[PDB]
């Protein structure tokens, strides 16, 4: 806040600015595809 | 105690695999190394 006051009028304590803290947590977006060894070995696509 | 601990039994480092045998199936039959889940051999019935 910014106060106005006057000539010869005492000055009140203005409220100090506030600070906010955003906690951006990290979280693992994992992929766990259980492919069989059958597909990898049999196919010529190299499915990995 | 009388020099009996000194004598160690010489373990033959080649274990005798009792159930070993040359695979008669793989010898009498043909072996086709392949890269696929299914193997299609074409066997002409005849009729010509």
């Amino acid at each position: 806040t910014v106060n106005h006051g006057e000539e010869g009028k005492t000055r009140e304590q203005t409220s100090t600015p506030q600070i906010n803290e955003v906690s951006i947590k990290l979280y693992p977006v994992y992929a766990y595809p259980r492919t069989t060894q059958e597909i990898v070995d049999f196919s010529d696509v190299d499915i990995l | 105690a009388d020099g009996g601990y000194t004598v160690i039994p010489e373990l033959n480092t080649e274990i005798m695999r009792m159930l070993t045998d040359e695979s008669t199936m793989r010898r009498i039959c043909t072996v086709k190394k392949i890269s696929s889940n299914e193997f299609k051999q074409l066997v002409s019935a005849g009729g010509a």
